[PDB]
Formats: C-alpha cells, sequence, structure tokens
C-alpha cells in the first residue's frame, strides 16, 4: 500500500474481437421503445423495416 | 454411465438445452403408434430442426401412412460447421 500511484497494481481486462463469419451468436444488445397504433410510423420489427 | 457414446472430450462451443423433442406419452395406453418425422438442413452455417407427430393406430410395418401433414420448424441451430455424414443412436441396457 505505501508504494507509488504508478507501482501500484492495476486489474486489466482485455477483450478480443473476433469476426468469425459463420456463427454469429453473441454479441450486445438492442433498445427497443413504446409501441404506438393507428399511426403512420416507421416500424422496425426483428429487422423488418 | 449410459454416455457410452463418446469417452473423450474437447474444447466445446454450443450447449443448448430445452424440451424434449419426443414429447409422446405412452402411458396412456397401448394400441397406437408414434410417428416421428424429422428434416435435418445445414444451409449458409446455420441448421434447422421440423418435427410432427401423429398417431397410426394400426402398425402395418409395410409403408408409410397415405396423409399429408405440414412440418413446422423447432430449433434453428447457429453452428457453422461442414457436415457430410449421418449416423443415428439407439436404447439398449442389456439382454432381457
Ligand atoms: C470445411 O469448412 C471450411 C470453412 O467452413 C470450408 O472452407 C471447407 O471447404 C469445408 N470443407 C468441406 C469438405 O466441407
Amino acid at each position: 500500500p505505501t508504494y507509488g500511484v504508478g507501482h501500484q497494481p492495476y486489474r486489466v481486462v482485455v477483450l478480443s474481437f473476433e469476426l468469425l463469419h459463420a456463427p454469429a451468436t453473441v454479441c450486445g444488445p438492442k433498445k427497443s421503445t413504446n409501441l404506438v397504433k393507428n399511426k403512420c410510423v416507421n416500424f422496425n420489427f426483428n429487422g423488418l423495416k | 454411465s449410459e454416455f457410452r457414446v463418446y469417452s473423450s472430450a474437447n474444447n466445446c462451443t454450443f450447449e443448448y438445452v430445452s424440451q424434449p423433442f419426443l414429447m409422446d406419452l405412452e402411458g396412456k395406453q397401448g394400441n397406437f403408434k408414434n410417428l416421428r418425422e424429422f428434416v435435418f438442413k445445414n444451409i449458409d452455417g446455420y441448421f434447422k430442426i421440423y418435427s410432427k407427430h401423429t398417431p397410426i393406430i394400426v402398425r402395418e410395418p409395410e409403408d408409410l401412412p397415405q396423409g399429408f401433414s405440414a412440418l413446422e420448424p423447432l430449433v434453428d441451430l447457429p453452428i457453422g460447421i461442414n457436415i457430410t455424414r449421418f449416423q443415428t443412436l439407439l436404447a439398449l441396457h442389456r439382454s432381457y
């Protein structure tokens, strides 16, 4: 603990992204908004625009 | 120790589990048989499963029944490995 900030240990986590063509099984989220009806709107339902 | 099909392991890539594909139960009564169907398709690095089950009552181990039936999908598999051969398995515990 008495050591300097430069000598202090730092826990490092490194993420590597491998864009493999076939699986594409895991990735980040995709936020969804509220639902409205009886209005001329642009809908994106599970990728259907 | 029924897992006699495999003896050696390696790195795994996909571990999905779900409700069993064979939900037909014989506990009700006999005199009817199952008609499990399965279609396997492996394209563009994907895999699909289709299945339907209908009773037949009459066994007649000669030919498939004369009837039309749709086959809806069950699960989609994202594994993109090469497939060239098909092998099935059986359930046999001991002579009886
Ligand atoms: C095996 O898969 C790789 C990549 O998915 C492909 O380049 C190769 O042609 C395949 N070989 C066979 C025999 O399917």
